[PDB]
C-alpha cells in the first residue's frame, strides 16, 4: 500500500493509505499500483476509483485536475469547478463587464447588516459630546 | 392582605397634606411619606406563640399568627428609581417585577427574572418545590441575555443552541 | 452614649450603626416637621452639623477608644448626593461587599479592588504592608482583564508570561477566604484568627512565586499559610 | 438636557454597548473559522510549488515566459479588500501603501493597472481615479476559487499577451491575533525559492502528453491558488481587526456612560432643588 | 377588550396576525436598506409585499375630510374589515398592486380600483 | 408650553440647522400648520405634497447618512434626493 | 454687522464657510468618540482635518499675554486673515501639520513654522 492525497485549492478531499487507484488520465484511463514510477499528467473530469487498505472501494468525483505520482506518494491536485477555455473566457468577460458598468453586488452577511443598521440608528442624533463637556 | 395601589395612597396623602399647608419634601410629597408606608407595612408580621398567648390572655396557646402583605406599586416607563417606588423597595422583603416588554409579547404573567427576587427565599418554599425549582431562575436570567446576543449571531455553537432551545421551552 | 460609658472604663469599643442614611432621613423628617426651610436637594439646612455632632464623638481618647462600623446606603447610586457626600467626609476605611465574590464561594465576600482605606500609607502602616497590598491589588486588577481575554479568545491564546499571572491571581483570590468562629455552623471547619504578620507573610510568599508548587485549593478557607502547606500535604 | 433627555441618552448608549459587544463575539468566532479555512489551503500550493520547482529549474529546465525577468513597461496589481466596514484602519493602510508604490512606478513612466477583489477597494479607487479593469465583489465571508477565476484570468491573459511586465498581489497578512500587516508581493515572474531539488537528481517524470503543456497549467493553477490564499488571509485579518475595533468601541461606550451619569445626577439634584425652593419660598 | 372571549377568535386572530406581519416588516426594513431587496428570501419578499399592502389598507377616506382632499368618504363595517385583512394576509390578493389599497375603503373597492391602474 | 397650546401652528427654528448653513433654519419634521392646504394656492397645494414625503423619507433614512457607503442604491437615491430638496 | 452688505461678500462667505465646517465637525464628534476615527468616510476625514486646522488657526498671541507664554504678541489685519481662512478651507495648506497653525499671526507664519515642525 501507498499514501494518497486528494486535495483542492480550498480543502483536503481525501487522505490515507491505499492499495491501488484507477484514473481517467488525459491521454487515456490509467491505474496506479505501489512503486509506480514517477509520473505527471492531467486528468479528465470524472470518478476516481480508490480501494482503501483491506479492499474498501469508493468513488470520488473529481472535476479534473493534475495527477502527480512520486516514488512512494501520489497526490491528485483536484480543482473545484470544470476548467477549460470556453468557460474561463466567459468568466473573464463578465469580470470585465462588471468593471466597465460599475456593477457592485451586495455581500450575503445578514448578521453584519442588521448589527450595522442597529448601531447606526442607536448612535444617531446622540449629541453626547455637546453634553458631557469632553473637550476633545 | 393586598393593597391595590400604594402609589395612589401616596398621592391622596400628598393632597390631604398640602391642603393643610404642611411643608413638602422631595417631589412635593410630604416630609414623612416614608413613614406612611413604613408604619403600614411593618404590621405585616409573623408573630410567635408567646405573643399570641399573652394578647388573647391564654385563650390560644399552640398557635402562631401571621399577616402577609402584597402591596402594588405603579412605575412610569419602568423607572424603578422614582421616589415612592424606591421607598417601598427599601421596606419590603422582595419584589415581583412585571415587565411590559414581556406582557405585550404575550408572556403572561410577565415576571422578570434577575431583577425580581424574594429575600426570605427557599425558607418559605415547600420542600418539593425547593428541590425542583433551584435552577429555574438563574437559568432564565442567563437565557434572556443569551437571546439578546442571538439576534446578531447566526451560526450558533450547538452548546448554546441547546441552552437557547431549553430556555425557550421553559419560557 | 452607651459606647461612651464603656470607653470611660478604659476599654476599646466597637459601635455598629444599622444604617446611617436613615439617621439622616429621620433628621430630614423632623426638620420638615419643625418647618425649617429646605436646603441642597431637599435635605435639612443643618445636615452637616447633625452628622458631625454624631461622628465627632466616636474617637480614640487618651483613656480609651470607640471604633465604628457603619452600613451606608447611597441614594440613586449617586455618590454626589448631599448625604453620601457628607458621610464620606468622616469615613476612614471602606469595605465593599460583592455578590460576585460570594457566588464564587469565597467568604467573606469583600471586594479587594473597590475596598479602600486611607490608612494604607507607608507613613502610617509601614512600607512592607503598603507595597504588599498594592501588589495584590495590581495582580488582581490585571487578572480581571486576562480573564476577559480568556472569555472571548480562549485560554491558549495567552502568552505564558500571563498563564503565570492567572495561576497566581487564582491562588491570591482563594487565600482571601477565611473560616469564622461564627461560620462553623455552615462550614464545619474551625474558625481561625489570623494576625497581620501572618497575612503579610502569606501574600509576600504567594506573590513572589514561592508556594507555586502546590495547588490553589490548598489555600482555600485555610487560614495562615503555614496551614496552606499542610492542607497541600494531606491533599 | 434635563433628567429625562439625559436618561434617554444613557439608555441609547447602553444599547450601543450591547450591540458592539455582540459584534466582537461574532467576529471572534468567524476569525477562528476563517483561520481554519486558511490552514486548509496550504497543502495544494505547497505541493504544486515543489512540482514546479522540479520541472522548471531543477536538473532540467524550460523557457516559459512567466519565469524570466523581462523589461518593465507597466505593472498590474490584484487588490484584496473587505466587503464590510467597521474593520478599523485595514483597507486604508493597505490602499495608502499601494498608492505610495504605484506613485514610484508611475514616476518612472511605467503605467499601472488594477483588478479589484471586494467592493471597498472598488469604490475607493473609483474615487481616486485609478485604472480598474476587472473586479469581483460580494464574496463576503464565503470566498471560492471559482469566483476568482475571472479577474486573474484577465491579468494572466494580459501578461502573456505582453501588455503587462510584472504582476503583484496586495493584501493583508494575518500574523498574530493582535497584529496584521499589509504586504505587496510579487507573483509574476515567479520568485525563486531556496528549496534545492538537486537531491531529486535521482529521477525524472513520465510526462503525459509532454512537459511543456503541463508546466503551463501548473503555473496558471499556482497563480490562482496564491490569489485565493491571499483572499482568505485577508478575510481572517478583516475578522481579527473588526474584533479589536469593536472591543475598543465597547470600552469607549463604557467610559462615556460614566460621564453621562455625572451630568444626569447633577441635573436631577438641580431639579429637586429648584422645585422645592419654588414651593416653599412661594408659600407665604 | 382585545381578547378572544369578547371579540371572538376570528377578530383576535386577525388583529394579532396584522400586528405580527407589521412587526416582522419592521425587522426587514433595515436589511432592505443595507443589502437591498433582491437578497431577501422568497418568503420574506412576500412578507414585505403583504405588510406594505396591509399598511396601505389601514388608511381610509373620511366623510369630514372631503373638504381637505375632495375625495368622497367611506364607511366600512367590521365584517368587511376582518374579511379584507384576512384576505390580504392569506395571499388572496397577491396579484393587485400596492396602490390599489391606498385610501380605498372596503376591499371590493380595491379590486375595482386595480382595474383602473 | 402655553403658547404652543393656544396657537394654530408652530414654526420651529433650530440652531443646529442655522449653524450648518440651512437658512431659514426651519425644522420641517416638527413644525405644523393646522390649516394646512386650505391656505395655499392650488398649484402650491399640488406641488408641496411631494416635498412633504421627499423630506419624510429622508428623515427616516437620515441615520445612515454616516454609513452611506454601505447602503443599497435603491435607498441611496432617496437619501441623495432628500439632501437635494433640503 | 455680519452681512454681505456691510462686510462685503468675501468676508461674509468666508465666515459662513468656517461656521459650516466647524458645525459639521461638531456633528461627527460622537461617532468619533464611540467608533474611533477610522470609521469615517474618506472625505469626512478631510472635513475633520480642516476643522482641526481651523481650530488651531483661530488662536493668536496677544501683547498682554507675554507675561504668560513669553511669545511676542501679533496684530493680524482683516485683509490678512480672510485670506488665510480662504486658503485653509479651499485646501491649499493640507501639507502643513496641525501644530503649524497653533499660536501664530498671519498664514505666512504658519507655512514658515512648519519648516521647524
Amino acid at each position: 500500500t501507498y499514501h494518497l492525497d486528494v486535495v483542492s485549492a480550498e480543502q483536503q478531499m481525501f487522505s490515507g493509505l491505499v492499495e491501488k487507484i484507477q484514473v481517467t488520465g488525459s491521454e487515456g484511463e490509467l491505474g496506479i499500483y505501489p512503486g509506480h514510477a514517477p509520473l505527471l499528467t492531467a486528468i479528465k473530469p470524472g470518478m476516481i476509483r480508490i480501494v482503501k487498505q483491506h479492499g474498501h472501494e469508493e468513488f470520488i468525483y473529481l472535476s479534473g485536475g493534475i495527477l502527480e505520482v512520486q516514488p512512494g506518494n501520489v497526490t491528485v491536485l483536484a480543482d473545484t469547478a470544470i476548467r477549460g477555455q470556453d468557460l474561463d473566457e466567459a468568466r473573464a468577460m463578465e469580470a470585465k463587464r462588471k468593471a466597465e458598468e460599475h456593477i457592485s453586488s451586495s455581500h450575503g452577511d445578514v448578521d453584519y447588516a442588521q448589527a450595522s443598521a442597529e448601531l447606526a440608528k442607536a448612535i444617531a442624533q446622540l449629541r453626547v459630546i455637546e453634553l458631557t463637556k469632553k473637550a476633545m | 392582605i393586598i393593597y391595590d395601589d400604594l402609589s395612589k395612597q401616596a398621592v391622596a396623602y400628598r393632597q390631604i397634606s398640602l391642603l393643610l399647608r404642611r411643608p413638602p419634601g422631595r417631589e412635593a410629597f410630604p416630609g414623612d411619606v416614608f413613614y406612611l408606608h413604613s408604619r403600614l407595612l411593618e404590621r405585616a408580621a409573623r408573630v410567635n406563640a408567646e405573643y399570641v398567648e399573652a394578647f388573647t390572655k391564654g385563650e390560644v396557646k399552640g398557635k402562631t399568627g401571621s399577616l402577609t402583605a402584597l402591596p402594588i406599586i405603579e412605575t412610569q416607563a419602568g423607572d424603578v428609581s422614582a421616589f415612592v417606588p424606591t421607598n417601598v423597595i427599601s421596606i419590603t422583603d422582595g419584589q415581583i417585577f412585571l415587565e411590559t416588554n414581556l406582557f405585550n409579547a404575550g408572556i403572561r404573567p410577565a415576571v422578570n427574572p434577575g431583577i425580581s427576587v424574594s429575600r426570605v427565599g427557599g425558607a418559605a418554599q415547600t420542600k418539593i418545590m425547593k428541590k425542583l425549582s433551584g435552577g429555574i431562575r438563574t437559568a432564565l436570567a442567563q437565557y434572556r441575555e443569551l437571546a439578546a446576543f442571538s439576534q446578531f449571531a447566526s451560526d450558533l455553537d450547538d452548546a448554546t443552541r441547546k441552552q437557547l432551545d431549553h430556555g425557550q421551552k421553559v419560557t | 452614649t452607651m459606647a461612651e460609658k464603656f470607653r470611660d472604663e478604659g476599654r476599646d469599643v466597637l459601635l455598629f450603626v444599622d444604617n446611617i442614611y436613615r439617621y439622616t432621613l429621620a433628621g430630614t423628617e423632623v426638620s420638615a416637621l419643625l418647618g425649617r426651610m429646605p436646603s441642597a436637594v431637599g435635605y435639612q439646612p443643618t445636615l452637616a452639623e447633625e452628622m458631625g455632632v454624631l461622628q465627632e464623638r466616636i474617637t480614640s481618647t487618651k483613656t480609651g477608644s470607640i471604633t465604628s462600623v457603619q452600613a451606608v446606603y447611597v441614594p440613586a447610586d449617586d455618590l454626589t448626593d448631599p448625604s453620601p457626600a457628607t458621610t464620606f467626609a468622616h469615613l476612614d476605611a471602606t469595605v465593599v461587599l460583592s455578590r460576585q465574590i460570594a457566588s464564587l464561594g469565597i467568604y467573606p465576600a469583600v471586594d479587594p479592588l473597590d475596598s479602600t482605606s486611607r490608612q494604607l500609607d507607608p507613613l502610617v502602616v509601614g512600607q512592607e504592608h503598603y507595597d504588599t497590598a498594592r501588589g495584590v491589588q495590581s495582580i488582581l486588577q490585571r487578572y480581571q482583564e486576562l480573564k476577559d481575554i480568556i472569555a472571548i479568545l480562549g485560554m491558549d491564546e495567552l502568552s505564558e508570561e500571563d498563564k503565570l499571572v492567572v495561576a497566581r491571581a487564582r491562588k491570591i483570590q482563594r487565600f482571601l477566604s477565611q473560616p469564622f468562629f461564627v461560620a462553623e455552623v455552615f462550614t464545619g471547619s474551625p474558625g481561625k484568627y489570623v494576625s497581620l504578620k501572618d497575612t503579610i507573610r502569606g501574600f509576600k510568599g504567594i506573590m513572589e512565586g514561592e508556594y507555586d508548587h502546590l495547588p490553589e485549593q490548598a489555600f482555600y478557607m485555610v487560614g495562615s499559610i503555614e496551614e496552606a502547606v499542610e492542607k497541600a500535604k494531606k491533599l | 438636557a434635563g433628567a429625562k433627555d439625559i436618561r434617554s441618552k444613557i439608555a441609547s448608549v447602553q444599547n450601543t454597548q450591547k450591540i458592539t459587544k455582540a459584534m466582537e463575539m461574532v467576529a471572534a468566532s468567524k476569525m477562528r473559522k476563517s483561520q481554519d479555512r486558511m490552514a486548509a489551503s496550504r497543502p495544494y500550493a505547497e505541493t504544486m510549488r515543489k512540482v514546479i520547482g522540479h520541472l522548471a529549474h531543477g536538473n532540467l529546465e524550460y523557457k516559459h515566459p512567466y519565469l524570466e525577468d523581462r523589461d518593465v513597461k507597466r505593472v498590474g496589481y490584484l487588490v484584496v479588500s473587505t466587503d464590510r466596514g467597521l474593520a478599523g484602519g485595514l483597507n486604508i493602510n493597505l490602499f495608502k501603501k499601494l498608492l505610495a508604490e504605484m506613485k514610484t512606478w508611475t514616476d518612472k513612466g511605467v503605467q499601472a493597472d488594477l483588478a479589484m477583489i471586494g467592493s471597498k477597494g472598488v469604490s475607493f479607487f473609483n474615487s481616486v481615479g485609478g485604472n480598474v479593469v476587472a473586479q469581483v465583489t460580494g464574496m463576503g465571508d464565503n470566498p471560492s476559487l471559482s469566483e476568482l477565476i475571472g479577474p486573474v484570468k484577465v491579468m494572466l491573459q494580459a501578461y502573456d499577451e505582453g501588455r503587462l511586465d510584472k504582476l503583484y498581489i496586495v493584501s493583508n497578512k494575518f500574523i498574530n491575533t493582535m497584529s496584521q500587516v499589509p504586504t505587496i508581493s510579487q507573483l509574476l515572474p515567479l520568485p525563486a525559492s531556496d528549496d534545492d531539488d538537486l537531491k531529486h537528481k535521482s529521477w525524472d517524470y513520465l510526462y503525459e502528453p509532454d512537459p511543456k503543456a503541463l508546466l503551463d497549467t501548473l503555473l496558471r493553477r499556482y497563480v490562482e491558488s496564491q490569489v485565493y490564499q491571499g483572499v482568505v488571509e485577508n478575510l481572517a485579518s478583516e475578522q481579527a481587526a473588526r474584533m479589536v475595533a469593536m472591543k475598543a468601541a465597547t470600552d469607549n461606550g463604557g467610559s462615556l456612560i460614566k460621564e453621562l451619569q455625572l451630568v444626569y445626577n447633577k441635573a436631577r439634584q438641580a431639579s429637586i432643588t429648584q422645585e422645592l425652593t419654588e414651593i416653599v419660598s412661594g408659600a407665604a
